[PDB]
């Protein structure tokens, strides 16, 4: 299931390693109360979060400004740490609501993307790994960039607009502003839990939410049918906050990729693949194994059917594996030593 | 092709290039803005998505006697979505900087210029113009100003509404957000006349019968006219070319959709191989964009094969000198349906 | 058309196609003494 | 079909002769049609 | 991948002269971005044209 | 030829001559200015791709009172590519080192000397005058001034427009970029003629039908003319020769691509064997081009055998005497197709 991982300044100096919490206390037991990721960590875990990783580049008072974040974010003992640690599933960094948006010139422009493409990198460390990203405060400036955006990672990267403010005040009365991502994160590990990987984490509510930071009309020019569209949080009339988007960054309309369930599903059979396939590393390749590893497969494979995880009426439609001397290899690769298995699958559309 | 040197498992995803054809907007126009107007001067384009958004940007009231805001109420209130403004000394430069523009409308001023350096064969432009403001003279020769250009219309009288006070609507204003409303109703294939005008608007002088089949040939004026038991109605959906292959509008805008769909889709397979796996993706992808044009009734024929035809291959359209200098070469024909412009009846 | 640089091309298949309608066949002239309302051969519908 | 995407040819009358052999020489000889980019797409729309 | 920009902008009439002389150029498309538009070598036979 | 020195692997590529005939550019024009225009001066010559560079590339607005002006602004306004402009006193020196170049362009002036010496067979070029100014006089003699050369053509008369104020627009100069639309959508073997002028330009005197039938012989003068349904048209594609072998422009005009086109793909072949090998690859180069422009159309025949035949060989073309002398001999047949410029209905 989708583990996510804090990034971000802490007030309580820590190592270079991240931490593991279960519950709000741990969280008090590490760390002092108070400060915006803690009041995000705390939203995560009051919408229905379990656990989740939080990693400290330095202290809350060392921030200054937007380029100093992002070349923070650029060193390289972070993707050794994610890299290692296993189960961590999901990136999420809040405190780029602590910069001001003072222009929409090139400047501001370019900056938005070195930290979706900085944030992408750290996505690579790990296949499967997703990126919960932000964008600019006014719509413009988001739709420029999200035209603007060239990379080849786009289909591990997810937005989420606008800003939003919950219940939580500070010693002074003022409402604190939260980005999205701790809710939509918890809301993927109740969702991976109750329903699945494969269900859309859209069209359901969020909590502790008074309004979001910005309104509804004005984000009309943002979603767009083929590609580089971005996810909603949207206030409803009668049925309150609401997440209202599911799609990634992809551009190509025919891609697979173009919805964070999709991608996280094919991730989550990879995932399964690859830990049934270290118990035939040095398997003899003969045809007694090829049955064996078809067996299993099939019968995993079948059981996700059955769950509505797969688009099919029967069994030939939802997937098929094929591994032999035939249709799958020929001679020379049993003699190259390489084991050839070929896996179809069919994909659910919200 | 993953190079095995350690000892492992590898992970493998298919990347092959996946083809079809997605259905762009069709009705997006652009606007002509005199230059001594404050707003557009001072900056390369101007993108409206409301009505209300357009007074945002202005700083005063509603004024019935600039063009420009009579214009744009009467394309908003006839539906539509976002459009352009440019100036008209620089519409040669931003259009073609633009591509999702699809419509030029001249928004009352003269365009003659832009349109026939713009709306050429393969650029997937169409034009509206506004036609004369004087009374239709009988013997029909006011048409001698305009070009005989198979990509514009014009569109005849000007519109007048109970807010003008001094200054009449163009039609082309009120022509365009007719273009989105069929479109999104009925489709591009769809005539864009037997329509009403949703506005209230009224035109400034009548036409008889006898008056527009005076002016429904050679470089026609399509008439706006009011009936006794339908209130205002758009009649007539003629080019400014009276050849079959163009004398009708849907005719050449739907071929302008679909040339700009397809080019769009071939965008993803430019440096392919060029072999026999490519021509059966290519082929089946516009197969399908063309099958479902003809299920919605967009094309003529009792079968598919005598509604299109895809060729495709080594000896179908290219040769082999054709392959080592890098070209793909795909035949597309296509039986577009026409409006019944005319019905007749007759008993025995 | 002669490729210039990488991308795609359209044509428009510009060849003749013919066709022959029939027209109308029993338009007159009238020459004679005649009053103008307006000061040149004039049609008249009805 | 393979005949027209790639061929081999060794043999004592078809690449070589008694002078190759009796000199040392093995000739052989391989054949393959590589197949080109598609740089320019090209679309012919007609009425038919 | 990780870029901020070409230095010069193109034209499809400068790339397509550049073409011709085996020049491959760096194109920008508002659709799909900065992509590789060329995949010629400095070679203008029939055998020796494409890098592939 | 390897030679075989130490044991190991040997890797070769076999080099033998691939030879293929490639399409050029057709419509390459070269303009004429005077020797007072500053923007020539002090420079060979000067190369603009668009009519916004050619503003770029001036410092001051559009003039309609400088000849170059409105002959260029007219000339892309028709469609068009790249053109050069040189210096008339130039023309001599500087055409001959542009290999691009296919048309030769008056541009209204006297560029008569130039033509004489530059359009002669086997160069390529074509020129395109311009007609009297004055009234074209009746008894038909207003045209001893030029010379019968079969490659070039007059265009009368001179075009006006509204945004001219005093001077008139040189024919050649509309004409021109009416050469490149014709090619680039029919091809180079279709007549320039009997299609629209595109820039809303209309001639300066009328024509008659019987006028036109006077100067339609010998060193003919093609007639713009304007027509009561069709508007403009270019009305005449006969060459200033009247023998049946170059009397029309596309016959004149095929001729100089095929032979520029082969001339080019036969440089890479100058100093190869002149034994039977060389001359199987050069005679199937040039059949599969002429088998590419019998099937567009561009030759008449039933059969391939009636369209085009290529001879090269021993003792077909050349003797011993001519190969021992480095003398390679292709003679190539080609059956052109003639336009259909009278068309004769005869009822029963």
């Amino acid at each position: 299931i989708g583990i996510p991982v804090f990034i971000g300044y802490t007030s309580s100096p820590v190592d270079k390693t991240a931490i593991k919490l279960h519950s709000l206390a741990d969280f008090a037991r590490s760390f002092p109360e108070s400060g915006l990721m803690y009041y995000s960590v705390r939203h995560f875990f009051e919408n229905g979060g379990q656990q989740a990783y939080v990693l400290s580049l330095g202290t809350e008072q060392q921030l200054s400004d937007f380029s100093s974040l992002i070349t923070a974010l650029q060193q390289a003992w972070l993707a050794q740490t994610i890299a290692a640690e296993n189960d961590i599933t999901l990136i999420i960094t809040p405190d780029v609501i602590r910069f001001d948006q003072t222009e929409i010139s090139d400047t501001q422009r370019d900056l938005w993307l070195q930290l979706w493409q900085s944030v992408l990198n750290l996505c690579k460390s790990r296949r499967g790994i997703m990126g919960l990203l932000d964008a600019p405060d006014d719509p413009t400036l988001a739709a420029k960039c999200l035209q603007q955006f060239s990379s080849a990672d786009r289909q591990w990267g997810v937005v989420y607009w606008p800003l939003l403010k919950s219940a939580y005040q500070d010693n002074t009365q003022n409402p604190i502003v939260l980005s999205p991502t701790a809710a939509v994160a918890a809301v993927i590990q109740r969702n991976d839990n109750q329903q699945g990987v494969w269900t859309a984490p859209a069209n359901i509510a969020l909590s502790k939410v008074i309004s979001p930071v910005r309104a509804y009309i004005e984000a009309n020019a943002l979603f767009n049918p083929d590609g580089t569209s971005l996810n909603l949080v949207r206030s409803f009339p009668g049925k309150g906050i609401r997440i209202w988007g599911c799609r990634t960054l992809e551009n190509t309309h025919d891609s697979p990729w173009s919805y964070i369930q999709t991608r996280r599903l094919v991730s989550y059979i990879e995932a399964y693949m690859t830990q049934l396939g270290r118990a035939f590393v040095f398997e003899p390749n003969n045809a007694i194994t090829w049955m064996k590893f078809k067996g299993q497969a099939h019968n995993w494979l079948r059981q996700l059917w059955l769950k509505g995880g797969l688009r099919g009426t029967q069994e030939d439609q939802a997937f098929e594996v094929l591994l032999g001397v035939d249709e799958s290899m020929r001679e020379a690769d049993l003699r190259a030593g390489k084991m050839i298995i070929k896996i179809r699958l069919a994909v659910l559309i919200p | 092709t993953t190079i095995t040197t350690y000892p492992g498992v590898y992970i493998e995803e298919d990347a092959s290039l996946s083809l079809s054809v997605s259905s762009s907007a069709t009705a997006v126009p652009v606007f002509a803005v005199a230059g001594d107007n404050p707003l557009i001067s001072g900056k390369p384009y101007i993108r409206i998505s409301n009505w209300l958004e357009y007074l945002t940007l202005k700083n005063e009231q509603f004024d019935p006697a600039n063009t420009l805001d009579i214009s744009l109420r009467a394309y908003f209130i006839n539906g539509g979505g976002y459009c352009y403004l440019v100036q008209t000394t620089d519409l040669e430069k931003q259009v073609p900087k633009l591509d999702d523009v699809t419509l030029l409308v001249a928004a009352g001023e003269n365009i003659t210029t832009a349109v026939s350096t713009l709306c050429k064969p393969g650029k997937g432009l169409f034009a509206i113009f506004d036609g004369p403001t004087t009374e239709l003279k009988s013997d029909g020769t006011s048409n001698s100003d305009y070009d005989p250009n198979p990509f514009a219309a014009v569109y005849y009288p000007w519109l007048t509404a109970d807010w003008t006070t001094t200054i009449d609507i163009p039609p082309s204003a009120a022509i365009a957000g007719v273009y989105c409303s069929v479109d999104s109703t009925r489709g591009v294939w769809k005539a864009p006349a037997n329509v009403p005008i949703q506005g209230g608007l009224q035109p400034k002088y009548p036409v008889t019968d006898d008056l527009q089949a005076q002016y429904n040939q050679g470089k026609a004026l399509n008439m706006i006219r009011t009936f006794p038991k339908s209130g205002t109605l758009v009649w007539g959906a003629r080019t400014l070319e009276d050849n079959d292959n163009w004398r009708y509008i849907p005719v050449r805008r739907l071929f302008n959709s679909a040339e700009r769909d397809i080019k769009n889709a071939m965008s993803f397979a430019v440096f392919e191989p060029n072999s026999q796996p490519t021509w059966e993706r290519v082929r089946s992808a516009v197969n399908n964009y063309l099958y479902s044009l003809w299920q919605q009734g967009g094309l003529a024929g009792n079968k598919p094969d005598d509604a299109y035809f895809v060729q495709i291959g080594k000896d179908i359209t290219m040769t082999d000198d054709d392959i080592k200098q890098g070209k793909m070469i795909i035949k597309i024909g296509m039986a577009a349906v026409r409006p019944a412009e005319f019905i007749i009846l007759q008993f025995t | 058309t002669i490729p210039t640089y990488p991308g795609v091309y359209i044509e428009e298949d510009a060849s003749l196609n013919l066709s022959v309608n029939q027209g109308n066949t029993a338009i007159p002239v009238f020459i004679g003494l005649f009053s103008p309302k307006n000061t040149q051969v004039t049609r008249v519908n009805s | 079909k393979p005949q027209e995407a790639y061929f081999v040819q060794i043999g004592k009358d078809v690449t070589m002769s008694d002078d190759d052999i009796k000199q040392g020489k093995m000739i052989v000889k391989v054949g393959m049609a590589a197949v080109r980019p598609a740089e320019f797409i090209i679309l012919q729309f007609s009425q038919q | 991948s990780g870029i901020s920009d070409v230095a010069e902008r193109l034209t499809d009439d400068e790339q397509g002269e550049m073409n011709s002389k085996g020049i491959n150029a760096i194109r920008y498309f508002s659709h799909k971005g900065f992509v590789v538009w060329g995949a010629r070598t400095l070679q203008n036979d029939d055998n020796w044209r494409y890098i592939p």
